[PDB]
């Protein structure tokens, strides 16, 4: 039997699948540790590695890129999980060894391959402290080019008035998404600041893990692939819409949570943006 | 050595193929890889190759490869 787990219910993607919407056609870059792609609840359709250590993109000794890629796009039938978006194509772009550590450089060329490869949407579950410059370039570039890119805002708290969002996330070009329980609180590990975009369930979040098993972990991680899923759905029933315009409905229509400096916009709500 | 990435000016100089890993590789310099989008190099670098760079005219700049993790 499929479990549906609290956080893709409490999104509101289950009213788009009624619909008939799934994120079918849409490609979703998860830059990441890796997917198991053997994994039963999951489809991947393609990808490759840039960590020079480990350079087969199905291969995740991590856990935390199929983790990932099941809340996005677990399958929808009668085992498991069920991902945000369903139909989605997931793409494996594994720019993380197995500890989750990674270059900028091996990051950056996993957004040109999503760039080069005509992703719809980039998913990074992953960030660092420190800016970079060539970093910064490419995720611009690959929102100017059409793609949504959603990055974790960071597992970093808060910190008085100082914002702790990580990188990419703290740059504009990208949806930063905090973490929220299933009572709509900010998790306290959840990263603060003006840059914060969105928030999305990341406490307790129940999805695939590699030999074919099922786990929960908690980060603004966790939240991330929730959001990427959204804007696969939303495509999935406005395939005109560009980047901007997904982007602007997610975070229009979230659901106010509070103060924008803790909760961004608020929660999203993928069946009012897809409206 | 330590693990960088050097980025060029949009047009001072060094963007080609060639130019770019020219620029570096005779600083001593090393490179792994050229940005197909970025106007920059992953490169590998003592502390005089990187001296030399920055005050290179066709050098923006020479930042840290750093190191990032699954949030
Ligand atoms: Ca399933
Ligand atoms: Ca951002």
């Amino acid at each position: 039997a499929q479990s549906v787990p609290y956080g893709i219910s409490q999104i509101k993607a289950p009213a788009l699948h009624s619909q008939g919407y799934t994120g079918s056609n849409v490609k979703v870059a998860v830059i990441d540790s890796g997917i198991d792609s053997s994994h039963p609840d999951l489809n991947v359709r393609g990808g490759a590695s840039f960590v020079p250590s480990e350079t087969n993109p199905y291969q995740d000794g991590s856990s935390h890129g199929t983790h990932v890629a099941g809340t996005i796009a677990a399958l929808n039938n009668s085992i498991g999980v069920l991902g945000v978006s369903p139909s989605a194509s997931l793409y494996a772009v594994k720019v993380l060894d197995s500890t989750g550590s990674g270059q900028y450089s091996w990051i950056i060329n996993g957004i040109e391959w999503a760039i080069s490869n005509n992703m719809d949407v980039i998913n990074m579950s992953l960030g660092g402290p420190t800016g970079s410059t060539a970093l910064k370039t490419v995720v611009d570039k690959a929102v100017s080019s059409g793609i949504v890119v959603a990055a974790a805002a960071g597992n970093e708290g808060s910190s008085g008035s100082t914002s702790t969002v990580g990188y990419p996330a703290k740059y504009p070009s990208t949806i930063a998404v905090g973490a929220v329980n299933s009572s709509n609180q900010r998790a306290s590990f959840s990263s603060a600041g003006s840059e914060l975009d969105v928030m999305a369930p990341g406490v307790s979040i129940q999805s695939t893990l590699p030999g074919g098993t099922y786990g929960a972990y908690n980060g603004t991680c966790m939240a991330t692939p929730h959001v990427a899923g959204a804007a696969a759905l939303i495509l999935s029933k406005h395939p005109t819409w560009t980047n901007a315009q997904v982007r602007d409905r997610l975070e229009s229509t979230a659901t106010y949570l509070g103060n924008s400096f803790y909760y961004g916009k608020g929660l999203i709500n993928v069946q009012a943006a897809a409206q | 050595e330590k693990k960088y990435i050097v980025g060029f000016k949009q047009t001072m100089s060094a963007m080609s193929s060639a130019k770019k890993k020219d620029v570096i590789s005779q600083k001593g310099g090393k490179v792994e890889k050229q940005f197909k989008y970025v106007n920059a190099a992953a490169a590998t670098l003592d502390e005089k190759a990187v001296k030399e760079l920055k005050k290179d005219p066709s050098v923006a700049y020479v930042e840290e490869d750093h190191i990032a993790h699954e949030y």
